[PDB]
């Protein structure tokens, strides 16, 4: 019932409910899995556990001027979906009937990445070590697109303005 | 440049390059901000592969799931007059091919 | 005092010269400012003429 | 934005973290003690003390200096000049 | 407003349906209109007010200037300099004219456009058919003369598509 | 407010901050609460889903094979 | 930065920085903090074990072979100190440096605005000028013929001398300038 | 037109007869009275042109090139006046007559009525542009600079004499007026694709064309500064007049005629902006930008519709202020450290900010950014060459990025990054020289606002 | 999603029907008298009220009536429920409808299929 | 083992990965000094005119000069006509002309026989 309830879910059901391309729709599942992931990655990584920083601690976040901006955007995360779902008129017809399964499955493909991500890092304390998977360094180096398609058109481009012409 | 080690004091520390030192004759696309040389973690070859046989497996697949499409056990939408026919901008002349939906 | 003298200036003077410029000038030609006509729905009044838009037909309706 | 340092500040930081090493004994520990004259530590034990007091004040300091800093003035008299602390 | 006809261009009849509230909670649109109007309105009203005042005591006028009609290039001899000259800037003020006609018309279908909103495909299919056949008009007249355009290579254009009407009919009554 | 640095320690809080977090915190958790306690159609659906194996011949318009 | 390099890197300083490269690599595999002390005693243990070698030849095959290793299991997104070469926070005040030969452009009431500070940046000056013979004497005296070998730098041998080339180093601009 | 000719041959006593230090302050005074004179030639008709007499005429085609002229000469003025501080009373008036020579030239060049009086004054603009690159140039390569220029000119011109004196004894008439109205069809004939051919070719050269142009990097490179600003921003437009004057009786064998300059052009300004991408020198790289934009000025004319003619145009005025704004900053950098390599002087940006925004200003006029004119004639040359065909668009595009890429790429090499350490003598940026930068800039943003006085005959 | 998309894809197609070509067969098939669909709406009150295309349903007078009762109860933004339920459920009437509609397709279809199989042998034999 | 690095032209070898990093000849150590000695003099020169304190200028670079001399003007003089510059030329040069003109000579007969047949769409095309 939060702020990206109101499109989100609102955008699953009708990408389940349409005449879509099937891979299309997969990848959009996974891809809402892979958020939940990311979003513990955060969490997890960043506020839970014991301090991993410099010990001079100079963390002080008592400013009004960053306490109420955030507050401002804060309060629009959790009431401002409802507020202009219920003004806007009816620019589309709704979803109505769909089986419970599908109704629900936003949510399901929410919790399992939630949970599969939050073993992977609780994985992370045990004293084991391994080296990366192939996987694993596709996904941190970005797929390995910025390498090659940043060295090697550049390259070629920056030759052939230079030899050639 | 960029494989030119940072930690030394050169003469331009934003080039990395000394007085009076030779210069390559492609310095100007050998920047740090323009194409880079240094190794990777991973193998060129191996990184091309990966990345060509990614994105010829996405495209093949969109094109599977083109051809086998996901869709709901339902028949199509019905409209009223016509299917809409004078609102969609069917000529008030010309009598349009009746469409009759019956109940169900 | 510093809010008050804010708000006159940026606020007041703008949308005194914005609404003379549209009112008298951009308003004087046609089509320069074209309103999306307004929707009338069944049981209502066009107040242009006093008419009465009548209602719907009787609903087949269910529960 | 964060308070400037001190070469008193400096020095009791540096001090601190050769106290918590278990391989210096901190009552015969000065800030004039030679890391391996009258320390007795090798090569790696230097590498870990520059690695801890990288880790102590967030900021990297490069091999080819590194292995010249083997004292706890050297190494508080370099970071106060990287850092340009001049009190 | 007198400043335009009407006629040129047409606006249908504004239907404004009346308020019919059905709570108890006060509109703070009205509310905020209500500001407006006490704040903005009468302000730029009265100002306006004196600035009229002001233009209406010391009123003048400009025409609009009359170009009596010229022989054409049709009429001209063959390198008849001025007859040539008069034909050539008679067509090109009238193609002024007819591009500033279809652009009459294009304001037309964009102001309906938007007037009708939801229901612009159906509501504005007279004003498409307008435009068509004005547009169709003025390309037939002045599609693709070229950057050198004149009145003896529109005569030549002309002359062209009545050979290929005369040689269609020709051929359909065969 | 001035907060004084700390050195291996943790940093100095205040009442102002931490009351604050908790007051937002559960207002996310009752707004939450509240709406699924009055329309949780919007996650459990309001219609059910029709069963089509139920549906009989005679009234789906089916004649019989031999016929 | 501040030592000037030597012809070649020893076998000593190579292994040297490959323990703290591995180091450095295995924290930021290991993100807490006991499990990379854990991981960093077995790797000081492995070098330990290989500390006491006499055959040279099989010391530097076991540096290769370490190398290798390294590049096959280096972590591909390693750990950098916001301001070290690959941070994010790397040459972020570069554009805020200026050089006093820019402060000596001001115009005189610009200079005005700050009368203390350009009296004792003229006594700098003055200083600078007073002493560049003597640098330059210091430095063409202890070369060799050759040229220099290398590129450091000599102190001051002299009661009232300065060490030389020593102007830019002591007025490059602060790490925070603005 | 003689109440701006003989104002000018005017300007020529009063530089002779002034004083020995009022020389610039005279000349720039009584250019600037003569440019704002000149801005009464924009008041334009939209049946015909301004027939002042029976030599002289002015058209909506011609007054945005006169004006810009008359603009030019002062900033020419106070360019030199930058460089020729140790120069004797003697030369200074000099170089002073010849830009004054060259600016009279230019405005009867314009206005002039016939092609054979326009022939004249348009080669006449040669012998002051040569005196003053292989005169007041800095380095040896000037007399070549000026040779290739001069013989690259002259054997593109001298057919077109030729091609003339042919049409006037064919016709009986060189005046534009009869021309145009007596045109007849060019038929499909070997005389006839030569004589095509003079014509064309001649102005190619002065455009110039793709495979005809080295010695526009040749002269710009060498040339003075205001040699430099003349060169792009003026006599780079000689060859566009021209073309969109002459085509008029070279109709219907424009037609079949263009298809090898519109693929000279269209390649060549892809194959310029990629050299501008990987240049080691910041007047070469001025140069290149020029070229291809001169390269897709030419495609608009070759493709000769009246969208094409309107955005040749306004990129013809466009690129003149623009490429004068950039010669002028690239001299005030040389000026400063006397080298023209652009890797030579970094952090000009911390060094001298006021300079940075004028930098940024002019390459971001550079590429086209709206609403400036410069994306306006673009964009309407774009338009035309995509009603003439499709894949046009995939070479206006492929240029669009590279021009962005190179402009871009000279902002943060010569402004960002960090200063040069050794580097020390580069004093502020003076008020002559901000002033110079206001007034190329501030009259481009005032044609952004009123764009119709740039369009040409066909708006 | 689906079991009616592995029946498909993984089976008989020709059984299973097709989305795009439905219906097949004439609509009183098997329906001795068949009654037409009802349409409260007028032509020119759904122009009037300006409903998109996609929103000139059946079920078009209930989002009407929503679209006048919260033009009325503006402020109130919570005041029309009962008018969205009745355009909830009108939807999901004409969405029954059509799964009606490809159930009578789909059984249609394999009906056909028995009755040609039923040919064939009876030919055969 | 562990599986190799394959080095590249945009990906190229690292030093702890290179072979000749660890068979080190006695005459690659004096190499090694020699080019510090180089380094060391060009240095010493430039630190010398850098730390001048009556210099007001910039200190010319010759390798700066020179680089930028080969790239330009030492082109023309050294070029000779060979098989593979001529080839190359004759390709970069006139290839895409002739590419780009049959592109553009096929799109536009095909859309003027089109225009002569009277099947193109070219309603509402007014500008041009
Ligand atoms: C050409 C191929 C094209 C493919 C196109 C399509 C691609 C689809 C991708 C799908 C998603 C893949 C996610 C994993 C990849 C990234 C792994 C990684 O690096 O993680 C490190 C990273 C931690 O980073 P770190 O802190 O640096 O840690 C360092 C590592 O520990 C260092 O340790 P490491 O390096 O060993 O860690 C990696 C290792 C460990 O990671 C895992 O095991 C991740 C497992 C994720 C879950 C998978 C199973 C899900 C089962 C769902 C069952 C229920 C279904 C629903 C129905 C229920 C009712 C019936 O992973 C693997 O070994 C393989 C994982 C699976 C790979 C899938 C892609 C295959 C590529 C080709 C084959 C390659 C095979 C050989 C591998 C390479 C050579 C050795 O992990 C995370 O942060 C969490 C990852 C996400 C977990 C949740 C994922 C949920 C979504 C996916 C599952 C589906 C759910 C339902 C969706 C909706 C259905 C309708
Ligand atoms: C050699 C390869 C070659 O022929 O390249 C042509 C090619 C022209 O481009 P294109 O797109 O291949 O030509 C389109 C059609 O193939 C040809 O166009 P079309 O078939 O539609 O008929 C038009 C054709 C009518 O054909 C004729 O008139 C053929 C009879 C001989 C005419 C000779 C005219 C010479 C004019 C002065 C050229 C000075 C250079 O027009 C011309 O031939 C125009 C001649 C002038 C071309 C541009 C002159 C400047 C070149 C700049 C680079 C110089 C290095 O390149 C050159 O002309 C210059 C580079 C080769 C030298
Ligand atoms: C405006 C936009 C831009 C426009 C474009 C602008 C740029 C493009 C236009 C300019 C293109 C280049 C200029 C045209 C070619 C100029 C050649 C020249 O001056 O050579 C003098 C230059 C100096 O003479 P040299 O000192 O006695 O010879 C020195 C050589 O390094 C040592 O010579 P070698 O003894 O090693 O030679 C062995 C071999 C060298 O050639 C090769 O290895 C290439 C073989 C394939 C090319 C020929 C293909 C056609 C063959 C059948 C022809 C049948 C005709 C009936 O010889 C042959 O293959 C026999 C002669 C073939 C003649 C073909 C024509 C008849 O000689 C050469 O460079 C030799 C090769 C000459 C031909 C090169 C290929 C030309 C291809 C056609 C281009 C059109
Ligand atoms: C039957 C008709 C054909 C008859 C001849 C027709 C002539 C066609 C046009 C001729 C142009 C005249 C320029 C050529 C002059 C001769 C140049 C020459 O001799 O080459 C050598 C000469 C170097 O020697 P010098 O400068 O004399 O002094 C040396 C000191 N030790 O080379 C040069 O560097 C001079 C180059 C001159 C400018 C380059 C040519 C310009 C472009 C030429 C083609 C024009 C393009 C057309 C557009
Ligand atoms: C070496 C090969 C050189 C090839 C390039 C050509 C330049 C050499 C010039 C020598 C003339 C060659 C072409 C002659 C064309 C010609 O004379 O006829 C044109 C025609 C003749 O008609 P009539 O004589 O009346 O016939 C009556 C029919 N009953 O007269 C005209 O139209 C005037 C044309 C002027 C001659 C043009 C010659 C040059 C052709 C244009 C090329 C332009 C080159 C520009 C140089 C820049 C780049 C190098
Ligand atoms: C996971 C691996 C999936 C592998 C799929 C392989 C391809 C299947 C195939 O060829 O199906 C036949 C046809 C579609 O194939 P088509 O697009 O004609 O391409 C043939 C070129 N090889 O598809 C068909 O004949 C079936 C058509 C089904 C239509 C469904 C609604 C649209
Ligand atoms: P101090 O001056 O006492 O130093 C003593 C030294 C080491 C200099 C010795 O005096 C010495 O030279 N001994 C002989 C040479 C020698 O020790 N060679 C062996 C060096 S490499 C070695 O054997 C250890 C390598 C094993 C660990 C490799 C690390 C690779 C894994 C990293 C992966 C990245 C993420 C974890």
């Amino acid at each position: 019932y939060l702020t990206g309830f109101y499109s989100k879910d609102l955008i699953i059901e009708a990408v389940n409910m349409s005449y879509t391309n099937a891979w299309a729709l997969l990848m959009t599942l996974i891809a809402t899995s892979l958020t939940a992931a990311y979003s513990t990655r955060i969490i997890f990584f960043a506020f839970l556990g014991k301090p991993r920083f410099p010990p001079l601690v100079l963390i002080n976040e008592n400013n009004p001027l960053l306490i109420n901006s955030i507050k401002r955007l804060l309060i629009g995360s959790i009431f401002a979906g409802f507020i202009i779902s219920n003004n806007i008129p009816p620019m589309t017809v709704p979803n109505t009937t769909m089986p419970l399964y599908m109704k629900m499955t936003a949510l399901i493909v929410t919790i399992m990445g939630f949970m599969l991500a939050l073993e992977l890092n609780n994985t992370t304390y045990y004293l084991k070590f391994k080296y990366p998977s192939q996987t694993y360094k596709f996904s941190n180096m970005l797929g390995y697109y910025p390498s090659i398609m940043h060295r090697l058109p550049t390259y070629h481009n920056l030759s052939m303005s230079q030899k050639s012409a | 440049q960029q494989e030119r080690d940072p930690w030394y004091d050169w003469d331009h520390p934003d080039l990395r390059l000394n007085w009076g030192e030779p210069i390559h004759w492609d310095l100007d696309m050998y920047i740090r901000n323009r194409v880079d040389t240094s190794p990777t973690p991973v193998s060129w070859n191996t990184m091309c592969k990966h990345l060509f046989g990614f994105v010829a497996f996405m495209l093949f697949m969109f094109w599977v799931g083109e051809i086998y499409p996901s869709y709901q056990p339902v028949g199509p939408k019905q409209y009223p007059y016509n299917d809409l026919y004078l609102e969609r901008g069917g000529d008030p002349t010309k009598e349009p091919e009746p469409v009759v939906h019956y109940e169900i | 005092y510093r809010h008050s003298i804010f708000a006159v200036t940026h606020v007041l003077i703008p949308v005194w010269i914005i609404h003379y410029y549209l009112k008298y000038h951009v308003t004087a030609k046609p089509y320069t400012v074209v309103e999306r006509k307004p929707r009338i729905f069944p049981g209502d009044t066009i107040l242009e003429t006093g008419e009465v838009i009548p209602l719907m037909k009787e609903f087949p309706d269910q529960h | 934005d964060a308070p400037p340092l001190t070469l008193e500040a400096i020095k009791d930081r540096v001090l601190y973290v050769l106290k918590l090493y278990d391989k210096i004994d901190p009552e015969k520990l000065s800030v004039n003690s030679h890391f391996m004259k009258d320390l007795g530590l090798d090569s790696l034990d230097q590498v870990e003390i520059i690695m801890a007091m990288e880790d102590e004040f967030g900021f990297e300091i490069p091999d080819i200096d590194a292995e010249k800093l083997m004292c706890p003035q050297e190494i508080v008299d370099y970071i106060a000049d990287k850092k340009d602390v001049y009190e | 407003p007198d400043s335009w006809d009407k006629d040129v261009y047409p606006e249908p009849p504004r239907r404004t349906p009346a308020p019919a509230p059905q709570t108890s909670l006060p509109n703070p649109v009205t509310y905020l209109t209500k500001i407006f109007d006490l704040l903005v309105d009468r302000p730029v009203t009265l100002a306006r007010e004196f600035i009229e005042q002001q233009h209406a005591k010391n009123r003048y006028y400009y025409y609009h200037r009359e170009f009596r009609r010229v022989p054409d290039i049709t009429e001209c001899e063959e390198k008849d300099i001025l007859c040539m000259f008069e034909a050539e800037m008679q067509w090109r003020r009238d193609y002024k004219v007819d591009q500033e006609i279809v652009n009459i018309i294009q304001e037309r279908l964009k102001a309906c456009q938007q007037r009708e909103g939801e229901s612009y495909r159906q509501n504005c299919a007279k004003e498409l058919e307008q435009f068509t056949q004005v547009s169709k008009a003025f390309q037939d007249r002045y599609s693709d003369l070229g950057a050198h355009y004149s009145a003896r290579k529109c005569l030549a254009k002309q002359k062209q598509r009545m050979l290929a009407e005369r040689k269609a009919a020709k051929e359909a009554a065969a | 407010v001035h907060i004084e640095p700390r050195y291996r320690q943790f940093p100095q809080l205040t009442r102002s901050q931490l009351i604050q977090a908790e007051f937002f915190s559960a207002t996310m958790w009752f707004w939450i609460l509240w709406r699924f306690w009055h329309d949780s159609d919007a996650v459990l659906g309001h219609f059910p889903y029709p069963d089509p194996s139920q549906w009989t011949d005679e009234e789906l318009g089916i004649l019989p094979d031999d016929e | 930065a501040f030592s000037a390099p030597a012809a070649y890197l020893t076998h000593q300083q190579k292994v040297l920085r490959l323990y703290k490269r591995a180091l450095r690599h295995l924290e930021s595999w290991c993100v807490h903090r006991d499990k990379y002390r854990y991981f960093a005693c077995l790797m000081r243990a492995r070098f330990d074990e290989h500390k006491n070698e006499k055959d040279m030849v099989k010391a530097t095959q076991l540096l290769r072979q370490a190398e290798e290793e390294f590049w096959y299991g280096q972590h591909p997104q390693p750990y950098i100190f916001p301001e070290s070469p690959g941070g994010t926070s790397y040459e972020r005040y570069e554009c805020y440096k200026v050089p006093e030969w820019c402060l000596d452009d001001w115009h005189p009431s610009e200079k005005a605005m700050y009368p203390d500070y350009f009296a004792k940046r003229e006594q700098w000056k003055r200083l600078r000028r007073e002493s560049w013979e003597r640098e330059v004497k210091q430095l063409q005296e202890e070369t060799p013929p050759g040229g220099p070998r290398t590129e450091a730098l000599p102190p001051a041998r002299k009661e009232g001398d300065l060490p030389p080339l020593w102007w830019h180093i002591v007025t490059r601009p602060r790490e925070r300038p603005m | 037109m003689l109440k701006i000719i003989i104002p000018t041959t005017m300007l020529l006593p009063m530089t002779w007869m002034s004083k020995h230090n009022m020389i610039w302050i005279n000349a720039t005074v009584h250019s600037l009275l003569i440019s704002l004179i000149s801005l009464s030639l924009l008041n334009q008709l939209g049946e015909n042109s301004l027939n002042f007499s029976l030599t002289f005429f002015s058209d909506s085609l011609s007054a945005p090139l006169l004006v810009l002229t008359t603009w030019l000469l002062p900033l020419m003025l106070m360019a030199s006046q930058s460089h020729l501080s140790k120069e004797t009373t003697t030369r200074k008036k000099l170089y002073i007559t010849m830009l004054i020579l060259l600016q009279l030239f230019l405005i009867m060049t314009f206005t002039a009525t016939e092609l054979i009086l326009f022939y004249i004054l348009f080669e006449a603009t040669l012998v002051p542009t040569l005196i003053i690159i292989t005169r007041w140039g800095n380095q040896t390569e000037r007399l070549n600079a000026g040779l290739y220029f001069l013989f690259y000119t002259l054997a593109g011109s001298l057919p077109l004499l030729v091609a003339l004196v042919y049409i006037q004894n064919t016709t009986g008439s060189l005046n534009f007026l009869i021309i145009h109205y007596w045109s007849h069809p060019l038929s499909n004939s070997w005389s006839n694709i030569f004589m095509w051919l003079a014509c064309i070719m001649a102005f190619m050269v002065k455009m110039p064309l793709y495979g005809l142009h080295l010695w526009l990097p040749k002269a710009h490179v060498e040339a003075p500064i205001a040699g430099s600003m003349v060169l792009a921003a003026v006599l780079l437009k000689l060859g566009g007049y021209g073309m969109m004057r002459i085509t008029t009786i070279l109709n219907p064998l424009t037609n079949y005629m263009a298809y090898p300059f519109l693929m000279l052009s269209m390649w060549g300004m892809i194959m310029t902006s990629s050299i501008c991408l990987r240049q080691t020198d910041l007047k070469s790289l001025i140069a290149y930008s020029s070229v291809s934009h001169m390269a897709l000025v030419i495609v608009a004319i070759m493709i000769q519709t009246p969208w094409s003619f309107m955005g040749a145009t306004a990129l013809m005025i466009a690129h003149g202020l623009t490429s004068s704004m950039l010669f002028c900053l690239a001299n005030t950098n040389y000026e400063r450290v006397h080298s023209r390599t652009m890797i030579l002087a970094r952090g000009l940006q911390t060094l001298l900010p006021l300079m940075a925004t004028w930098w940024l200003v002019a390459s971001l006029t550079n590429l086209a950014l709206p609403p400036s004119i410069n994306l306006i004639g673009e964009l309407f040359i774009i338009t035309a060459s995509f009603s003439w065909s499709n894949i046009t668009i995939i070479l206006m595009g492929m240029n669009m990025m590279i021009t962005a890429l190179y402009s871009l790429y000279m902002l943060i090499t010569t402004q960002r990054g960090k200063y040069t350490h050794h580097i020390n003598n580069i004093k502020p940026s003076f008020t002559r020289e901000n002033a110079l930068m206001a007034l190329h800039i501030l009259p481009l943003l005032l044609l952004t606002l009123n764009p119709k006085m740039i369009l040409g005959p066909l708006y | 999603m689906g079991a009616h998309l592995a029946r498909r894809y993984l089976g008989d197609a020709s059984k299973e029907p097709d989305p795009l070509r439905m219906p097949t067969f004439p609509p009183d098939y098997g329906f001795p008298e068949r009654k037409e669909r009802e349409m409260v709406a007028t032509q020119q009150e759904m122009n009037d009220a300006q409903l998109m295309l996609q929103q000139r349903d059946y079920c078009a007078h209930y989002l009407i009536q929503l679209l006048k009762c919260k033009r009325d109860s503006f402020p109130n933004f919570l005041a029309c429920k009962h008018e969205q339920h009745d355009w909830d459920y009108c939807e999901h009437l004409d969405y029954v409808k059509r799964m009606k509609e490809f159930e009578r397709e789909r059984r249609l279809l394999q009906r056909k299929k028995r009755r040609e199989q039923r040919e064939a042998e009876m030919a055969r034999g | 083992s562990f599986p190799k690095y394959k080095p590249s032209r945009l990906a190229t070898l690292p030093a702890t990965l290179d072979p000749a990093e660890y068979d080190i000849s006695p005459e690659t150590r004096k190499a090694q000094a020699e080019r510090l000695a180089i380094r060391s003099r060009l240095k010493r020169e430039y630190l010398l005119q850098y730390n001048d304190p009556n210099r007001l200028g910039v200190i010319e670079d010759p390798a700066l000069i020179r680089w930028t001399y080969a790239r330009s003007a030492n082109i023309y003089p050294n070029f000779r006509p060979t098989p593979k510059t001529s080839l190359l030329g004759a390709l970069f040069g006139i290839g895409p002309l002739f590419f780009w003109y049959y592109v553009f000579k096929t799109d536009r007969d095909k859309k003027e026989k089109l225009i002569q047949e009277g099947k193109l769409d070219q309603t509402f095309n007014i500008s041009y």
